[PDB]
């Protein structure tokens, strides 16, 4: 799994 | 107090993995010292799980386990403009994070780049996901909108569950600022960490 930061 | 920030930056040294080349060892010094305010309890759970926070001196997908992401626009940076290559951390199954980016405005609008990553790692690897548990989609259907970004934190109950994360663990002004505008995200976290 990935995420990025806030925008 | 002053052993258990030691503790924490023991355990971070099993854990944290530096660049090769050249880099800004301050800066990586100045990153880990902010992860070492994360509760132990979850810093020794990831030396555990053998989880790296991979600190990166270039782009992520320069690195053979990210280059799959080359062109590829993140959830939620949709309109933005930007891709994975443009993005300057990753949280989850993995941590890389580009130092120098930690501040808001670097690239991302997140309070700090490197605990919302790690949040990201907590949740999915420590705590099996927890930000999708039912509990906390209740307290994110209530609290969600109240950090701001609401487009992005209001819409994802991970990346809420991230951000709220990081301002409990960046600093005593983050950490009330959520507590005044997120009580029962604040009582879940301060419980959390029993
Ligand atoms: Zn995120």
């Amino acid at each position: 799994e990935v995420n990025p930061p806030v925008p | 107090d002053s052993t258990t920030i030691q503790q924490n930056k023991d355990t971070l040294s099993q854990i944290v993995v530096f660049p090769t080349g050249n880099y800004d060892k301050n800066e990586a010094n100045a990153m880990v010292n902010r992860l070492a305010n994360i509760d132990g309890k979850y810093l020794n759970a990831l030396k555990q799980n053998n989880l790296k926070i991979k600190l990166l001196s270039g782009k992520l997908t320069d690195e053979k386990e990210y280059a799959y992401l080359k062109g590829v626009v993140p959830k939620g940076w949709e309109g933005t403009g930007k891709t994975w290559d443009d993005v300057p951390g990753l949280g989850g199954s993995t941590v890389a994070l580009r130092i120098g980016f930690s501040n808001k405005g670097k690239g991302h609008d997140a309070i700090n780049l490197e605990l919302h990553a790690t949040a990201h790692a907590i949740d999915h690897i420590v705590l099996n996901d927890i930000s999708k548990s039912a509990q906390f989609k209740q307290i994110f259907a209530k609290e969600g909108r109240s950090l701001g970004n609401v487009n992005f934190l209001g819409v994802y109950p991970e990346e809420f569950f991230a951000e709220s994360f990081a301002y409990y663990y960046l600093n005593q002004d983050t950490n009330s600022k959520l507590k005044s505008a997120c009580p029962q995200t604040y009582s879940f976290l301060q419980n959390l960490a029993k």
